[PDB]
């Protein structure tokens, strides 16, 4: 209950693996939407 | 990329024999009217000069660049092939 005005809780960022970015980006991939289509699959096609 | 050299009508004559002299292999020639080029504002003046002088003349029309539609927005696109890949 007592709000501690002199503490830090952004500590989970300490124990982050070198892949942590993509480690949860891959999980976040599920909660997405179809990307809009530009027609040709490449700008060179 | 400079342009102000194709804004005049120049007349020049057929090239003739160019042999090498025995001494240093120079470029001795015989026709005096070889390094002779005449300028004219419009081709009508040039052709009038040619006929009145009496030289058999040949005519080539003034080729000019076609104006092409150019836009920087073509360097990028959503679907067009014209999108660039590097700047």
């Amino acid at each position: 209950e007592p709000f501690d005005n002199s503490t830090y809780r952004n500590l989970q960022h300490h124990e982050y693996s070198t892949y942590t970015f993509l480690d949860l980006n891959v999980e976040l991939s599920k909660f997405r939407m179809p990307q809009p289509s530009s027609g040709r699959q490449s700008p060179r096609h | 990329s400079g342009v102000n050299n194709t804004k005049k009508w120049k007349m020049e004559f057929d090239t003739r024999e160019r042999w090498e002299n025995p001494l240093m292999g120079w470029s001795s020639t015989a026709d005096p009217l070889s390094n002779l080029v005449l300028t004219f504002s419009t081709k009508e003046d040039a052709v009038a000069f040619a006929e009145k002088n009496g030289w058999s003349f040949d005519v080539e029309e003034r080729k000019v660049p076609k104006p092409k539609s150019k836009s920087y927005g073509a360097n990028f696109s959503w679907n067009k092939r014209t999108r660039v890949s590097t700047k």
